[PDB]
């Protein structure tokens, strides 16, 4: 009966 | 001096055969791409500046222009998929991998960051970054006796980039890549910095989201006790991915689920099931549902830790999505549990909040609850107590709801409801 189921990108700011 | 240039000014400086003019123009481009308010990324791309920036990455003789171009390319790669693609199409991947060996820490860090943005775009670019051989030089940067000697931001970027290499499915990362990364990932999981810990847990959660073979690779590394320890952390950004990871692991085999229990995870759930943050409460209940779907001795562990009244509490009052997971936890409990365990569930007061949810405008949860009521009645037959159970359901308005469900829009809902009426009422 099992049921299976931090940003990817970031700009560098000053 | 290099502030607020126009794109044509930048093009003009870069197109000159003057390395210093190119450096100043590149820095101006970086500052343009660094303003939080809508950076003109598409303008920079249309001007054909990407291949120029990529070529500047190779100028070992001029480290400042390597850094400015790396920073500029990093921010372009942080945008949309098409913008990230434009960076990749410029041949930036092998150029950034070469920069990982730079003697300048701020430059190699920028290469780490850029590769993180590229890999973070999706499975394809993630695997392409891996194919270009990024893993070895990335891990080599962490080949130190003590991680604490590394710069804080430097270590955080590396951990974040590594987590992106573990990220995404369809397809999942290559098995040989995951095996190569795991030992470093385990070591990062024992670091003392909250952000490193958070990203380490996210990486583990990514790897544990899939077939049981993927879960087994992680569990074999003996990270479960550490995950359970981080489950009791005070920092919410640590508890969230730690809970997700634990939740993924208990979707596997009974033996893998047992590792979680043996690590002492159940003792944290009184807090988790009453956590102020709704998503923590939902994923904890979802985790509980998969644990109650295990063996009877595992269901007994749930009982021994006094988690049943907490399931009743969640079922009684929570966000609806959490209550839906609770209904699953109950149906799984009643499906595989012993008669004694099912009786205990009723004694804890599971019936009333279970009946109250039958008035929910959600077809699936109604099905789930009806299955639970069915399983509970089956246990009552073995004790000859179906009459006593019928009264309890009748006394809390449960019979009224089951009766009205006989005329429901769904097939199996009307079927199970009418079945219950004639059989026990
Ligand atoms: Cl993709
Ligand atoms: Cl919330």
């Amino acid at each position: 009966g099992k049921r299976k189921l931090s940003v990817p990108k970031r700009p560098k700011l000053p | 001096g290099t502030v607020n240039w126009s794109v044509e000014d930048i093009v003009k400086g870069i197109n000159s055969n003057n390395l210093e003019s190119q450096l100043q123009a590149t820095q101006a481009a970086r500052k343009l791409l660094s303003r939080e308010k809508q950076p003109p990324i598409d303008n920079i791309i249309r001007a054909g500046l990407i291949p120029k920036f990529v070529s500047f990455l190779g100028k070992t003789d001029c480290s400042p222009i390597q850094f400015e171009s790396a920073w500029a390319l990093t921010n372009i790669a942080s945008g949309t998929s098409e913008q990230t693609k434009a960076v990749v199409d410029g041949g930036a991947i092998p150029a950034f991998i070469s920069l990982l060996a730079s003697p300048h820490a701020h430059i190699s860090e920028q290469a780490v960051w850029a590769l993180g943005n590229i890999a973070g775009d999706g499975s394809a670019f993630r695997d392409l970054v891996i194919k270009h051989g990024a893993i070895d030089p990335l891990l080599a940067l962490l080949a130190v006796p003590d991680l604490s000697t590394l710069a804080c931001g430097y270590l955080r970027n590396l951990t974040w980039t590594l987590s992106n290499l573990c990220r995404n499915k369809n397809p999942a990362p290559p098995l040989d890549a995951v095996e190569q990364i795991l030992p470093t990932l385990v070591r990062l999981l024992h670091h003392n910095d909250p952000e490193v810990l958070a990203d380490s847990c996210w990486a583990i959660s990514y790897l544990t989201d899939g077939p049981n073979e993927r879960i087994e690779m992680v569990v074999k590394k003996g990270v479960v006790p550490q995950l359970v320890k981080l489950l009791g952390a005070t920092e919410l950004p640590i508890v969230t991915p730690a809970l997700r990871a634990i939740g993924n692991i208990v979707t596997g085999t009974d033996e893998q689920t047992q590792k979680v229990i043996d690590a002492g995870a159940l003792a944290v759930f009184p807090s988790l099931l009453t956590n102020p943050k709704t998503n923590i409460q939902k994923e904890a209940t979802w985790t509980m549902s998969n644990i109650t779907a295990g063996r009877q001795d595992q269901i007994q562990q749930v009982v021994n830790h006094g988690l049943v009244p907490f399931l009743v509490g969640v079922l009684s009052k929570a966000d609806f999505k959490t209550q839906k997971e609770a209904a699953w936890a109950i149906t799984n409990y009643t499906s595989g549990g012993t008669v004694e365990q099912i009786v205990y569930l009723v004694h804890c007061g599971i019936i009333e909040p279970l009946m109250n949810l039958l008035s929910a405008k959600d077809t699936k949860i109604i099905q789930v609850i009806l299955d639970a009521i069915s399983n509970i009645f089956q246990a009552a037959e073995k004790l000859g107590e179906t009459e006593k159970l019928s009264i309890m359901i009748e006394e809390c308005g449960g019979l009224d709801k089951i009766e009205a469900l006989q005329r429901h829009e769904n097939e199996s809902v009307y079927k199970a409801s009418l079945n219950l009426i004639e059989k026990y009422f």
